[PDB]
């Protein structure tokens, strides 16, 4: 769940 | 007299030449609009070891240009599935990946992040040939764009700023005259033609960073929204110029907007809920609906007639109609869902995600092609740490 | 890959433009008018019209105009088809031959623009300083016409406006000054500008902006002394000039919309102004003169003249007479009155042309039950609605008949040496001779004095000298005209029989067995002057006149018992010039020489009923140019004839044919006839330039019609069709049709006029329970127009409406099938139809209905009730197929006569066109191209084998054969798909590929299999193969047939050959034109063939067929490749013009 930017 | 609104009368008078109207436009797309969803299936496309894909659109009825995590540029042509990568410019100097791609109205001018993820490049299309240089305008990447005219373009960045470009006639005149003298490519060059910072808010002054930008035609606005969770109008008839700040419901990964031209209405995505806002409207007076896939996060939403078409984390489509104010159910909410597509089992993958054998790809970008019957979908594993594609075409 | 070969059998009909003015000459008048892509050029004369020219154009014609630049002696005409290719044409006529000269072209498409709503628009200013262009929204694009502008070279001026409706540019104005009415959001607006070719933008217009009526849509800009512009909406008409405004609002005008107009009077004084209902109206500007010089407009009048056919375009031309231009129906030229007629009506009819189009629906049917087929297509829409009976051949009108069975021949005979007219008409028969008396019309059978009664005639006739002559078995009689009485008689020296004889103005030859005798006619006496023996028996002799001569000829024609042959021997010596073998294996049982366009041939045919044609040398005796027809099955006989000024010959066979000639060339076709055996030309005072034909049993005495390659006969419904099939069975067909009724106060509707629907034989209404349980909110409005609907059942002889059955109110009835259902004998009509009201997008509720016609009553079946529209049904292995709203379903007949659901098909968005072959089911979407299913009986489902992933708005689907699938699209643009039999993984199995791509150019509504030419019945001699005829909304019929690989490439190469020869009207390139089209991609034509364009080798002099075959190489069937000769082409495509 380390989304992207 | 009542408006005669029936497709049995337009296909009657098809049938004759007997003025099957304009009237009908609306009508006949807004079926398809609610036909299609569940017409779709997915063919999928392999694109080999590259990172993510962030952002496509249609070039052709043939052809969807796409920009990478790995900062490649490429083109597939989803007729024959085959794969054209594009060179990719670089700036005034000898001094993330592509976060953004448009098209200006006329289809002339292709805008995406360069070599520099803080640098514009502009592309001639239908050719792909460069333009002019990645400039320094901004100091942080080029999160979004929106092509206000067939000339002007907006960029939003990280550092919070909107440099608005405009390529003149000077610009192509000049890149077409090196570009004939020189056999090696040379740029025309560029500089942004205002350049404004979003309002600072009470929020972290640092995280003003503009995630997204849309343009309504009508009225010639440019909304925009950051991710402090606050929502801004500018007109854009000639210079960029601020309307209005408002604060959306949710301040949560604000990373995409789309507009309704047909509805005056900004949809908003969110971590969670779709926000519909009208800023000609009290600020209480918005509608949100939640896609209940909580935690993997709204990322793309676009509008077709009156069917919001919502990509996401899930790696899952959701479809919602706007006269119906509810889902779109299946022939139970009606959702297409992303196959696996290819992930690299790299070393990040292998300390941190190597208990996972399946990660769902995430829908980064989505968009329908000219004819309204061909949805492309384009993504990536939803964690920062994991390196692979999907892309596939729905039809 | 597949190969197709698309040719047009009917050209376009429909008229979608029209103008009149000084073109083919400076003096003349002309009215030139567009259908589709042909270009028709009349003269304008005090009789009627006058076709002069008829042009293909390679584009479909959307502006047309005439207009006259300084220094040009008479006018330009402009056209700009709908691909943009903009042209400026010159006519001119050198000597004969006439040419139309491009002056100028151009395409002028621009990259980036939304198509205007309302249409192109196009229009030129008054003095010719340019041509405005209305393509895009926002954008008015100028071309200055320029005398050196030979590219049409154009820049576009920005307009604010961006809807805008029409425009017109004003007359009196110094700079150029564009008039238009535009939609704000405030509602419709007349605003003007000044047009600056210098500065290249709009400047300020000379009068202010005006709101007008929010239904205001046509603007006529008015000439001077007046100046100004009249703005015509759905209630008023408004007259703007300068500071003054004046309007009406007749109530004469609000019934209807008016959608045309055309400048009666030089001045502006007079307009007619055409309407949706066909109601034409003169609008007259009343004027006031002042006493300062300057003229005024007064007032403005209306006035209806009375009814025409629905109006595209009117013109008025001169001497009251209007041309009324109708896409709907049949064009007509009509004369106005001064004094109006009993019915309050100044408008007369005058003359009428045959419009196809639009067609709706057809089907190919065989009524004589032969095999050829004849084509029933649903025509016109509205008061113009109609059946059209479409036959390839030639038709006759029967105005007596005498049982006279037996007959071996018939002849004229003038028995009064006063008369021009025939008087007389002998009937041959073995053993004995009958003579019938003509008095007018009348016909009786009796005896001519001199004449045997007791012996066959093999030839009698007129002859010089006042007297008549009977050729019997026994012997040769002159009898004189007066008083009808025997002079001479002539025998065989051998006391042999005749059994051929032919005789003219002074020669007579006769056949005993193998001799051949000439005798010479003299006042009152006959002579023998010398005799010959052929090699075999004698089966025909001819010595027919030919040319200009009065009624001589110095050759016999002649055909044998033995060598089946045919012969030409000189006269009186009998001497041979010429043998010609015919081949086969029955005898030659005619042989005749004639006159086609004053070019001599020679015709015999034998036996087996195949025809052998020659040109003749009559200097020579020699034949030439000869080629092979087949006529029927029976043995054939040949004979001249006279009418519709010309002559000819006709075959009398078991497949009667008239032979004739156009441009030199001859033309061979059927006759509407049952069959005859023998026939001699009539010319009696109630019989002139007519024909007896003897048949098995009866002698027909009648005309021939118009010799055309399509006849077409017309049945008006006064009401819409909308579907037709055939039902064999009980020999009707079954119609679909509506009528517009206006809802009254009283809550229910009124005809507007009487119609096939209403004047039934009987009828019958709907009395189904289904949907009482609801009804429409709106159900109760009045004055709105409410669509009633019924199936006809028609005649297939009469074409009278036996019966006529109402559907439900507001139940609109869509689809209809002929067929016979599971193991049930009984052939059934079956209607699908659906619940329509205006504020529903798509229907909810509908039925399939199930009709037995029998014993004069349509009786009701079965009623299935369905949850949507049914747009199309089709017989699938006994099962009935139904495409209903977005799904296809499959329905089984029980032995209770209802019908029951087995499986079905959802992945479609609109399903609105079903075929089948064998388990294959082609399916047409709204959006999603052609998709192919199949049935799998052993699971009782469908399965979607493969489709098209190319997202396409169908119009038409058929199935070409069982790889090969015809699709038609709203563009004009026909495609086929293939099942790809190369893929080897399964996506590319779903997958059809496109193997062809070609833009028709037409709307194409109906496919049918079907021939209007007989069918082979097992030949393989035919280069083509399949035969799918299509319909379109211009009343155009095509047909598609498929061909072999080799066949394939020699004619595109011959195809890419002739571009480079034959130079189009506004030199459009023939690839661009054909090039597949669409808002969103254009792609190169691809496996068709033009066979349009092919036959229009046929069209050019040789000089320029040498051109196209030089270096050529061409496979004559043995597999070598050889050199082309001119006469390789022509064969082949003579070939190619026999399929329709």
């Amino acid at each position: 769940g380390e989304s992207e930017e | 007299p009542p408006v005669k609104r029936s497709l049995v009368y337009y296909l009657k008078n098809r049938e004759v030449r007997l003025q099957n109207e304009t009237s009908y436009s609306r009508v006949l797309h807004g079926y398809a609009a609610q036909q299609l969803p569940s017409l779709l299936k997915e063919r999928e496309f392999h694109l080999g070891t590259l990172n993510k894909v962030f952002a496509s659109q249609w070039l052709n009825h043939r052809q969807v240009v796409c920009g990478t995590k790995c900062n490649t540029l490429f083109v597939v042509d989803v007729q024959t599935s085959q794969i054209t990568k594009i060179p990719i410019l670089k700036d005034r100097e000898p001094g993330c990946g592509i976060h953004a791609i448009e098209l200006n109205p006329s289809r002339t001018l292709l805008a995406t992040g360069g070599d520099n993820p803080n640098s514009l490049a502009i592309y001639r299309l239908p050719t792909l040939d460069p333009v002019c240089v990645g400039d320094d305008g901004h100091k942080d990447w080029i999160f979004s764009i929106a092509w206000i005219s067939d000339t002007m373009a907006v960029s939003g960045s990280r550092d919070g700023s909107m440099g608005l470009w405009e390529v003149t006639d000077d610009v192509l005149t000049k890149s077409d005259a090196r570009h004939n003298v020189s056999r090696v490519p040379v740029y025309a060059h560029i500089t942004h033609k205002a350049l404004k910072d979003i309002p600072k808010e009470d929020t972290n002054p640092d995280n003003c960073k503009v995630r997204a930008l849309a343009f309504n035609n009508k009225n010639k606005e440019l909304g925009a929204v950051s991710l402090d969770g606050y929502f801004h109008l500018w007109k854009a008839e000639n210079t960029l110029s601020k309307l209005l700040s408002t604060k959306l419901p949710y301040c949560r990964e604000n990373v995409c907007l789309a507009y309704g031209s047909e509805w005056s209405v900004y949809a908003v995505g969110s971590q969670a809920h779709v926000s519909f806002l009208d800023p000609r409207q009290p600020s209480y007076n918005v509608k949100s609906v939640c896609s209940r896939e909580r935690g993997s996060g709204i990322r793309s939403v676009s509008f077709y007639e009156h069917i919001i078409t919502v990509g996401t984390g899930q790696g899952s489509l959701l479809f919602y109609d706007i006269r119906a104010q509810r889902f779109l159910e299946e022939r139970e909410n009606l959702k297409l869902t992303t196959g696996k597509g290819w992930l690299n089992h790299d070393e990040t993958w292998r300390n941190y995600f190597s208990d996972i054998d399946f990660f769902p790809n995430a829908v980064y970008t989505h968009c329908y092609d000219s004819s309204g019957t061909k949805l492309f979908v384009a993504g990536g594993p939803l964690p920062s740490g994991l390196h692979g594609n999907y892309a596939g075409l729905w039809s | 890959m597949s190969y197709n070969y698309v040719v047009t059998a009917q050209k376009p009909t429909a008229v979608n433009g029209c103008v009149t003015g000084h073109f083919t000459s400076a003096e003349d008048l002309n009215l030139l008018i567009a259908k589709n892509t042909r270009l028709e050029i009349y003269v304008v004369t005090a009789e009627g019209l006058r076709p002069v020219k008829e042009v293909g154009m390679y584009g479909k014609i959307a502006v047309m105009e005439l207009f006259r630049p300084k220094g040009e002696s008479k006018d330009l005409l402009f056209i700009l088809t709908a691909k943009y290719n903009a042209c400026i044409l010159e006519y001119k006529q050198s000597g004969e031959s006439i040419d139309i000269i491009t002056r100028a072209h151009g395409n002028v498409q621009d990259r980036i623009g939304r198509p205007s709503e309302t249409g192109i628009i196009g229009i030129i200013d008054p003095e010719c300083r340019m041509i405005g262009l209305r393509l895009y929204d926002g954008l008015f694009k100028v071309i200055p016409l320029d005398r050196d502008n030979k590219e049409l070279k154009a820049f576009n001026i920005r307009l604010e406006e961006l809807h805008v409706i029409d425009v017109k540019f004003l007359y009196g104005c110094q700079a150029p000054t564009i008039c238009f009415v535009y939609q704000d959001p405030q509602g419709r607006h007349v605003k003007t500008y000044e047009v600056s070719l210098r500065e290249k933008e709009f400047n300020k217009g000379p009068w202010k902006q005006e709101n007008v009526e929010a239904e205001a849509s046509m603007v006529i800009a008015v000439p001077e002394p007046f100046g100004g512009a009249i703005i015509i909406g759905q209630e008023s008409i408004t007259y703007h000039n300068g500071d003054k405004y004046l309007a009406i609002a007749p109530p004469i005008i609000k019934q209807s919309t008016i959608v045309c107009h055309n400048r009666v009077d030089p001045n502006g004084s007079r307009y007619l102004l055409g309407d949706m209902e066909g109601r034409l109206f003169m609008l007259l500007l009343e004027k006031e003169e002042q006493m300062d010089g300057t003229v005024t407009l007064k007032d403005l009048r209306v006035e209806l003249l009375g009814e025409t056919s629905i109006a595209e375009c009117l013109t008025y031309l001169d001497n009251g007479v209007v041309f009324v231009g109708s896409r709907l129906g049949d064009s007509q030229l009509v004369k106005l009155n001064v004094d109006s007629n009993e019915q309050g009506s100044y408008v007369v009819a005058m003359e009428t042309f045959t419009n196809l189009g639009p067609i709706v629906d057809m089907c190919v049917v065989d009524l004589e039950r032969q095999g050829q087929g004849q084509l029933v297509t649903c025509s016109g829409a509205f008061k113009e609605g109609s059946l059209r009976i479409i036959r390839n051949g030639i038709g006759i009108h029967e105005h007596a008949s005498i049982d006279l069975p037996g007959i071996k021949g018939l002849w004229p005979l003038r028995s009064d040496p006063n008369r021009e007219t025939d008087d007389t008409l002998v009937l041959s028969f073995v053993g004995q001779t009958r003579v019938l008396m003509l008095n007018g019309e009348e016909v009786e059978e009796t005896e001519l004095m001199g004449f045997v009664d007791d012996q066959q005639t093999f030839f009698c006739g007129n002859v010089a000298h006042q007297q008549l002559i009977q050729i019997t078995s026994a012997s040769v009689r002159l009898v004189s005209q007066e008083p009808k009485a025997l002079v001479s008689e002539w025998k065989e020296p051998q006391a042999k029989n005749i059994s051929v004889a032919s005789c003219n103005s002074s020669q007579v030859v006769v056949a005993v067995g193998r001799a051949l005798y000439y005798l010479q006619i003299h006042p009152q006496e006959l002579r023998q002057i010398s005799h010959t023996e052929m090699e075999h028996e004698v089966a025909c002799l001819d010595i027919t006149p030919l040319g200009d001569s009065n009624g001589l000829s110095p050759l016999c024609a002649i055909g044998l018992w033995t060598d089946i042959s045919a012969r030409i021997l000189k006269l009186p010596s009998f001497e041979l010039l010429h043998k010609e073998m015919l081949g086969g294996e029955i005898i030659p049982r005619s042989i005749l020489m004639t006159t086609f366009e004053s070019s001599h041939y020679l015709l015999c045919a034998l036996g087996d009923g195949a025809l052998f044609y020659f040109g003749l040398n009559i200097e020579t005796g020699l034949l030439s140019d000869r080629k092979k027809v087949t006529l029927g099955t029976q043995p054939t006989v040949l004979r001249t004839f006279r009418s519709l000024s010309t002559t000819n010959v006709f075959a009398c066979s078991d497949r009667p044919t008239v032979i004739y000639s156009s441009n030199h060339k001859l033309v061979f076709s059927n006759v509407n006839l049952k069959e005859v055996n023998y026939m001699c030309p009539l010319n009696s005072d109630g019989y002139p330039d007519s024909l007896a034909l003897a048949n098995n049993s009866t002698l027909t005495i009648g005309t021939i019609d118009e010799i055309q390659k399509l006849h077409i006969r017309t049945v008006p419904l006064y009401e819409s069709p909308r579907k037709i099939c055939y039902q064999e069975v009980s020999q009707c067909f079954g119609v679909l049709s509506s009528r517009i009724e206006v809802q009254d106060t009283s809550g229910g509707t009124t005809a507007l006029r009487p119609s096939a629907s209403t004047q039934a034989l009987s009828s019958s209404v709907s009395s189904s329970k289904l949907f009482s349980s609801s009804t429409a909110p709106h159900e109760t409005s009045f004055g709105e127009e409410v669509e009633v609907h019924n199936l006809l059942i028609i005649d297939q002889h009469t074409f009278e409406v036996l019966h006529a059955h109402q559907f439900l109110q507001n139940e609109y009835a869509l689809s209809l099938v002929s067929c016979k259902l599971g193991k049930d004998p009984n052939t059934y009509f079956i209607v699908g139809t659906a619940m329509v009201y205006p504020e529903e997008a798509e229907p909810k509720q509908g039925r399939i209905v199930v009709f037995q016609y029998s014993d004069g009553k349509l009786q009701t079946v079965a009623e299935k009730e369905v949850k949507g529209a049914v747009y199309s049904m089709v017989e699938f292995n006994g099962k009935l197929l139904a495409s209903i709203n977005s799904t296809v379903r499959l329905y089984e007949w029980t032995t209770e006569k209802e019908l029951r659901t087995e499986c079905n098909h959802y992945n479609n968005i609109m399903a609105l066109y079903l075929k089948t072959k064998g388990d294959f089911i082609l399916v047409g979407d709204l959006m999603r191209s052609v998709l192919l299913l199949a049935y799998k009986p052993m699971e009782g489902n469908f399965e979607e084998i493969a489709r098209d992933f190319n997202p396409n708005w169908m119009s038409a689907v058929e199935i070409l054969d069982d790889d090969n699938f015809l699709g038609a699209e709203n563009a004009f643009n026909l495609f086929v798909c293939q099942k790809d039999s190369a893929a080897t993984t399964d996506e590319e199995r779903q997958h059809l590929q496109e193997v062809g791509l070609f833009h028709l150019g037409e709307f194409v509504n109906v496919f049918c299999h079907g021939s209007l030419v007989m069918q082979n019945l097992g030949e393989t001699s035919t280069p083509t193969q399949g035969s799918v005829l299509f319909g379109t909304v211009n009343g155009m019929i095509g047909l598609v047939t498929s061909l072999s690989e080799s066949w394939y490439n020699l004619l595109l190469d011959m195809q890419n050959r002739l571009n480079k020869v034959i130079k189009s009207v506004g030199k459009i390139e023939h690839s661009f034109w054909r090039s597949f089209h669409t808002e969103r991609k254009t792609e190169p034509a691809t496996g068709f063939i033009d066979g349009d364009l092919i036959e229009s080798f046929l069209d050019i002099s040789r000089p320029k067929m040498q051109e196209v075959v030089a270096n050529l190489q061409y496979d004559d069937g043995s597999g070598m490749k050889r050199e082309a000769t001119a006469d390789d082409l022509i064969k082949v495509v003579e070939e190619l013009t026999r399929i329709h």
